[PDB]
């Protein structure tokens, strides 16, 4: 055991060197749906290597005034590869997610990112009684931007956001974060185009900064999400 | 078993609504008829034993079965494909999209009836008989019938035949939260007169 | 006959391509329901169901308290120049067809045998006269007496058939909990018949109505206000609720589709347009190929 | 069933009986139709 | 076991070739009344061969616009043979009924008949509050005609008429139907002149039709009813 | 998982100066809460605690009767020239978000499974008219009937959907003890969801509101005055209290900080100034080095 | 065993009544690739229910002068459903094919179709030295039309086409044909967009005909192909 | 729990269960962090 880590799933393999540890959400590892908990009666398809692999999303630049970003799962991966194709051809789905956040900075840089996986994260907009629209909520892999990271865009507090599974990327000692998430639903399966179980939110708690030669350093943040134990039921045409 | 009103259009009076037109086609891959699976709302499946009894309840679960009986002449041959499509999108109009969902190919012969199982494909354990048939908790799916090859009958036989559709539940069917049905109503105490 | 605590389970299946085996094909001309199991009709997995079936029993389907009577009458001085009759009472001519929901659930089965729990809920109001003032409802005493077939029918509030020396009667107040009692299975036959395809009398006249059962002469329910008339007029509404218990059902019926028109027979007039029209039980759709609730994206 | 009263019909709802024989309505045929075979 | 069948009762014997099977109502076979269920104390008469035999009723033509026919038992047989004579001389009766429906058509003809045995079938007339008269209900062997086969003349639905014991005569594969009915009453016996236990209804679900050389084909439908296990009590004069 | 009847005890410690052992130093970047025990962080003694932890259980945290509904309506003659509708009743559209305290304690957890005990407390008043005299409140009968999803909604006091042949209903008086009953766990899923990050319908229109759960269609509660209208006008206020039992909770949430604005969503407007302001949840202090409650001697 | 048959794969189930038997190509049943014969070292994906199911292709009308039709596998299914999607996202593939041909005609009609599965079927065009173009060979599910069914478009003879696995649809006794084909390649896997292992050819040996009332009868021919034991290797982007 | 009624969900508050597993929220790490040692 050390600060080094290798995550090898399917054809994908991520090696990280300045890591901390692996955070398993609620101390659990994603698993396939057992018979006693199954509801659908037809066999689910279980494509292991084609879907249970790392998909790298498009990066965001960390700015000094960055508020934070959020990606809703499985919406971020609903448009990508075999996972997206199986989501489109199937009604019901079930999978856990292994999320890995990359952020590289020099030893002269300072900054802290909180990477929190919020389950069942209902976004509440502020100063309006109208609920959030489909365009604002379902954003795909392109992600979302926090209006009020202080309130988590929920009316809650960012201070109390540590009940949810979480990682810190502190530039002194970390450059990568890893969180493992099992199935999060009151039902064994659901509909992907209309519901999201997890929301991965990266919030800069401490702004990125440098001294006299490291200001305005273009530092990207990368998200890599790997589905695990993906099952699909209800084969039909694409929608 | 219980027959259902597939021909529920404003042209059929009485028994014509329990029986379905089937035609010798001049084209191929054409859709014959559709069946909504909204037991709660006004559809073919309401006036059925399954439908009438389950409409006393609020939650239902389990797979269903549909039996289609061919009522042509003995010399009439034909091939159909019956497809159940899980919800999420629009109703299939071409066999190209309908074949991808659950389907059974029915060939006429000595056995005059076919059975298709509509399996329990649902995220939740139960489904609601909700007035919003378009919601996730209420929508069940779609049923479509497509001609597979054609309907062929000789000159001596009637060219136009009929299908009778029937629906029932299987051994894994369950109901909960029984309620006053909206089937029958009352405006005053029933007298001993007209 | 097998015990079914929970619905059937599902077993996993594989590819099935065998000659001479056609589970999907059925002969419904034999009158037998198709036996095509989901397991070998399609490609299934192993599913274990803990879903209970207790609420689907006839015990729970019918053993549920339902309104069967509601009589409202005036409680006042009905005396006139020469009346000598108070008439602060009602008779019901015991039956279970005046309320359509309970009637339909009775007529879902041909034969029913059960002991019924009866609950009586009274309610009071003041009649709105030209000069009426309300600051409270009296706690009146009410006597509900069952008069069997061939026994005397009381003719007034002050009548002397209310002795109830043999007729079972229950005394209860407005402010007390609603009255409750139990009638055993009291048919001369082995079960109650919701339908009677015949005549209740040996006669061939038109007076003998078709469909009347010579076993449904349930008797009468005579309900009276024990208290004498008040200086000011009141109105009493009595609701009688019926709850079957110890139920056995025989020969399930076809569910009733048309609104009832009376309690003597099962005649029907039909509704003007679909649904439940004479020619149209289910409402129209555009064509057989249109979907009325299409999800369009 | 507790039945605080003398008469047995005065008891509460009868004890649950889950016996099911759907065949009498689903396969009311003198010659049993075997599953997976041509039933003619 | 095959599609052929022979029903031999008393002197009567019906052979059918394009049959389906024998439908026993509610999975039961008519039997004589046992002692524990008997009510009348005098011995009942049990004439086996003279009454338990097939009586053939008068045929109806199947038309393209035929709505359906119904026969009420034991009214149809109350005027025929030893069964009718024993009904007239006795007050109480008890018997099951074996009903056989004949309908012959060529292989070029199409059409489907539903033969349903409705127990305790109360006829409800439409558009009137007056109950059906004695003439309209008690029709004897000459039978009745459905005003609304769609509603079964009951206010019910023909679609839900499959709870009752039933046969299909489909001209592709059937020409005869057989239904066996046991005793249907809340009482061990009854009065025949005033009550009917069973109603046999033949409803054309699909109209009779032929192509270009088989239109207007005169196709009759025949009814043969056989009492079984007939008992009679209360001997008296004829009425 | 270990049984905790009482909180942990404290053991005595000595001087600790060892190389390579740093209990006080932690790496919170791993996402793990600091495990530094008080025993070897400071100099401690032996303390034995008998303090129970039963009241801190979720069983006691949530299993406590809380108001969830309060409807007030007029009980009078609502008839007009042509109305024929009494409208002495109310519908609730069953939910548990109208009261902020119970709503917040619901939303402290992501998933909740419980059977709920429901208590109904009615109260009466007279409307103050120009000429009203009060010397007593009538003992009215009230019927509260649960109408599940897709069932008929009564449209008036005299409507005939109040038969309750299948719909469970409870009849109770004003002067009787408040009505009480139990709803089992009735979700189509394995638990109630306080939050739903998604849409309840397959549609892509603006009509489908975000955050609506296609499992929260709880139904409706139809409450009526069984007694007909009185000569003088009254007002009835019904309070419905909800008490969870047999509770399991999953995935604890972040506590709600901002006032709720509606029941359809969790939107917020914020308060004008701190505390619980949009930019200021906690109220300001002078500086980070001032103590707002300094004890000065 | 009888003339009836049911083929149930995944969600698909085809019932046929006037069948003959099941023809297994060279007396073999398709199976998954074993370890001793495997070449690729990464795990293949094996989506059973999503790909191993019946895909129904677009029908052709049988004319009196019809020469015949041919479909090349897996080209016919390369554009359809999960099979097509997995072909597009993967380099290597391996699957057998169960082909079912439907042709319904009355007992007064005559005609015979030979359904032959030709392996490695190189099309040779006639009267030209130029090889067949990509457009002419790779036709997808829309199929091809025989110029010279007498020569099988190969320079061979239709008479000697019975070495290949084959079915006859004879309208006297058949309406459906079934042929099962295992893997046909000198290599364990191949590239789908550039090579076809099987060619299913339906050639009318005897023209469709009828007497005086059955001429010009519109009789379609339907093709249903089910992949079996499908494996895919070499996950990448779609092409 | 006394549960005077037939249904089990009609009972009173469930019997007390004091099982506590704070680790799932306090140490949700795959590699256990030993106390008193550098946790990196
Ligand atoms: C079909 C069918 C079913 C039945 C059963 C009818 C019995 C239930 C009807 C409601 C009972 O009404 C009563 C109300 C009160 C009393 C009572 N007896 C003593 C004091 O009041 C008795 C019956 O009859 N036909
Ligand atoms: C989250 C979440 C939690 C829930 C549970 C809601 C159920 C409790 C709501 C209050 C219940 O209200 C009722 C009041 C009365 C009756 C009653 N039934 C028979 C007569 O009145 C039923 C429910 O739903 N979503």
């Amino acid at each position: 055991s050390d600060r080094v880590l290798q995550l090898k799933l399917g054809n994908s393999s991520i090696v990280t060197q300045e890591a901390a540890n692996i955070c398993c959400a609620y101390g659990e590892w994603p698993t396939y749906l057992p018979d006693n908990e199954a509801v659908a009666i037809d066999k689910p398809t279980q494509p292991e290597t084609s879907t249970d692999r790392f998909y790298t999303l498009k990066s965001k630049k960390w700015e000094s005034n960055s508020t934070g970003w959020w990606w809703k799962l499985p919406d971020a991966l609903n448009q990508i590869g075999m996972f997206g194709q199986n989501v489109q051809y199937h009604y019901l789905y079930r999978s856990g997610f292994l999320c890995h956040v990359q952020c590289n900075a020099t030893k002269f840089h300072q900054g802290t990112l909180l990477i929190v996986a919020i389950p069942e994260h209902q976004i509440g907009k502020k100063g309006t009684g109208t609920s959030a629209s489909f365009a604002e909520v379902m954003k795909g892999a392109e992600g979302g931007v926090f209006e009020q990271p202080y309130l988590l865009d929920d009316g809650t507090s960012l201070a109390c956001a540590l009940v949810y599974p979480h990682q810190w990327i502190n530039l002194r000692t970390n450059n990568s974060a890893t969180i493992v998430l099992p199935w999060m639903n009151s039902a064994p399966m659901d509909f992907a185009l209309r519901h999201n179980n997890w929301t991965l939110a990266v919030i800069p708690v401490c702004p990125l900064a440098g001294g006299t030669g490291n200001t305005n350093t273009y530092v990207p943040i990368t998200i890599s999400i790997a589905p695990m134990c993906a099952e699909y039921n209800g084969l039909r045409n694409a929608i | 078993e219980s027959m259902m009103e597939i021909n529920n259009v404003n042209d059929a009076s009485g028994v014509e609504r329990l029986r379905v037109q089937i035609s010798a086609q001049s084209d191929m891959d054409q859709l014959l008829f559709n069946i909504p699976l909204d037991i709660q709302l006004e559809g073919p499946l309401r006036n059925t034993l399954l439908g009438n009894i389950s409409r006393y309840y609020t939650h239902w679960s389990g797979s269903l079965e549909m039996t289609f009986m061919f009522c042509g002449s003995f010399m009439t041959t034909g091939k159909l494909i019956i497809c159940y499509t899980p919800p999420g999108g629009s109703s299939p109009t071409d066999r190209m999209q309908a074949m991808l969902a659950t389907h059974v190919v029915w060939d006429f012969g000595l056995q005059s009836s076919i059975t298709i199982i509509i399996p329990w494909i649902s995220g939740s354990h139960y489904r609601m008989f909700n007035t919003d048939a378009k919601a996730i908790n209420a929508n069940v799916g779609y049923v479509t019938c497509f001609m597979q090859t054609n309907l062929v009958a000789p000159v001596g036989a009637a060219d136009q035949c009929y299908i009778v559709g029937m629906v029932a539940a299987k051994k894994d069917f369950n109901l909960r939260l029984m309620r006053d049905s909206p089937d029958i109503g009352q405006s005053a105490i029933l007298p001993e007169q007209a | 006959g097998e015990i079914v605590k929970t619905v059937a389970n599902t077993v996993e299946s594989e590819i099935k391509a065998e000659l001479g085996v056609i589970p999907s094909l059925n002969a419904v001309e034999t009158g037998a329901t198709s036996n095509t199991e989901p397991e070998e009709a399609i490609q299934t997995r192993t599913v274990i169901n803990m879903h209970g079936t207790a609420e689907c029993l006839v015990e729970n389907f019918l053993g549920r308290s339902a309104l069967v009577c509601m009589r409202s009458f005036e409680y006042k001085n009905h005396s006139t120049s020469t009346s000598s009759i108070q008439k602060n009472f009602f008779i019901w001519t015991l039956n279970t067809r005046e309320l359509v929901q309970i009637r339909r659930k009775m007529e879902l089965f041909t034969y029913l045998r059960f002991d019924t729990e009866i609950t009586i809920v009274p309610t009071l109001r003041l009649f709105s006269s030209s000069n009426v003032s309300f600051s409270g409802l009296p706690n009146l005493t009410l006597q509900a007496m069952y008069v069997p077939t061939g026994a005397r029918k009381p003719s007034s509030q002050d009548s002397f058939e209310w002795q109830s020396a043999c007729n079972p009667s229950v005394f209860f107040k407005i402010n007390d909990p609603p009255a409750r009692l139990t009638i055993p299975f009291m048919s001369i036959n082995s079960a109650y018949a919701n339908f009677y395809d015949g005549f209740a009398g040996f006669e061939k006249k038109a007076t003998v109505l078709y469909g009347i059962n010579p076993a449904n002469t349930m008797g009468n329910l005579c309900l009276r206000v024990v208290n004498s008339y008040q200086p000011v007029q009141y109105t009493l509404t009595v609701r009688v609720y019926m709850k079957p218990k110890h139920i056995k059902a025989w020969a399930p019926r076809a569910p009733r589709t048309m609104p009832y028109t009376n309690i003597l027979n099962n005649n029907y007039a039909g509704r003007s347009a679909a649904p439940n029209a004479p020619t149209a039980i289910v409402s129209h759709r555009s064509t057989i190929k249109t979907m009325p609730n299409d999800i369009n994206l | 069933q507790i039945n605080f009263y003398k008469d047995s019909y005065a008891a509460s709802a009868s004890k649950q009986d889950f016996s099911q024989d759907p065949s009498k309505f689903t396969e009311p045929v003198a010659e049993a139709l075997k599953a997976g075979a041509p039933v003619l």
